[PDB]
């Protein structure tokens, strides 16, 4: 909490919060999109494999 | 060119961060000069504040003097009839020396006090001599305040005010600021500003 | 010690001033002292003056 002459200090913390929400978004969505390919990828590898 | 009488500005960056968010106002007259002070004289000028070779004084701001050899106290108050807030601003003038106090307001001991709902501060003078800045040995000190809808404020002295003359009531908006930049002004339309130069881009980086 | 009751300094600059008054009272003892001592400090920039 903040007082009426306070208002930089306020700004400043809602940036903080604001930007880590922002990495953190976007790295767990980007994790989850680049895995979905690699397992595809590794199951058709592996029926390949068997069919070898 | 910003104070062009010596002094300081309290809080001068939270009033910045303040306006930094406005994108409209209104300039009133909150006490008009010539009916608001019958007791006082209204024409105080100095030398550090020139326009067009002659002494003046700020626009927003009045410079009481005594009439007659006295100066009676005084009491004013103003309400926020307006559903808007209101930025109010005033002064406090420190003389150099005791001579001059008491040729300029017939008293050695002033105060000045400033009331609000949810506001309250009182203002003493200090007399000492001080190296020049502008030619001046004296100062003024400028202090502001936010009135809200509805509140009032109220000004009590016997001495060394320099009293409010316009205020302004603010309206707020999301997408403005303050930057500072040499670039020309010119007649383009654009989406994006940065103090270099306009960028019309539909890229994801700059 | 200084022979007065009310005592005042100041420490004036061009973009400094300030008024100091003492304060009289009775305090617990720090060092074996009742006493205190407060303790300032500014800048000064090249060709200015302080009084
Ligand atoms: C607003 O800003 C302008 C500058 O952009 C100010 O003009 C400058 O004012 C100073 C102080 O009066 C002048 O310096 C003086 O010059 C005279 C003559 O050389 C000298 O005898 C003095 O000792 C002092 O150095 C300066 O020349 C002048 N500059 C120009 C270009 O006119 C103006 O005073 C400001 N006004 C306000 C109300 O803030
Ligand atoms: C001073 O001004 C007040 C108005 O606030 C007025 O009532 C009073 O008569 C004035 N003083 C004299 C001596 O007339
Ligand atoms: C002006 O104010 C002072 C201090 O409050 C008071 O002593 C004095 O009587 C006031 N003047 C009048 C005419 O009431
Ligand atoms: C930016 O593009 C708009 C879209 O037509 C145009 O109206 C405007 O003049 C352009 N501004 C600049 C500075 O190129």
């Amino acid at each position: 909490e903040f007082n009426k002459l306070e208002r930089r200090m306020e700004n400043l913390n809602k940036k903080v919060d604001d930007g880590f929400l922002d990495i953190w978004t976007y790295n767990a969505e980007l994790l989850v999109l680049l895995e979905n390919e690699r397992t595809l990828d590794f199951h058709d590898s592996n029926v390949k494999n068997l069919y070898e | 060119n910003g104070t062009c009488y010596p002094g300081y500005f309290a809080d001068y960056e939270e009033l910045r961060e303040q306006l930094s968010s406005v994108s409209s106002f209104e300039r009133f007259e909150i006490f008009p000069k010539e009916s608001s002070w019958p007791n006082h004289t209204v024409t105080g000028v100095s030398a550090s504040c020139s326009h067009n070779g002659k002494s003046s004084f700020y626009r927003n701001l009045l410079w009481l003097t005594g009439k007659n050899g006295l100066y009676p106290n005084l009491s004013k108050s103003y309400a926020n009839n307006k559903e808007k807030e209101v930025l109010v601003l005033w002064g406090v003038h420190h003389p150099p020396n005791i001579g001059d106090q008491r040729a300029l307001y017939h008293t050695e001991n002033a105060y000045v006090s400033v009331v609000s709902s949810h506001y309250s501060r009182k203002f003493t003078p200090e007399i000492a001599k001080r190296p020049k800045v502008r030619d001046q040995e004296g100062r003024i000190n400028y202090y502001w305040t936010l009135l809200e809808p509805g509140d009032t404020i109220i000004f009590e002295a016997n001495g060394n005010l320099i009293a409010p003359r316009y205020a302004f009531a603010l309206s707020r908006g999301f997408g403005s600021g303050i930057i500072t930049s040499n670039a020309p002004m010119d007649e383009c339309d654009a989406k994006c500003q940065t103090p270099q130069g306009a960028i019309n881009s539909s890229l994801p980086f700059q």
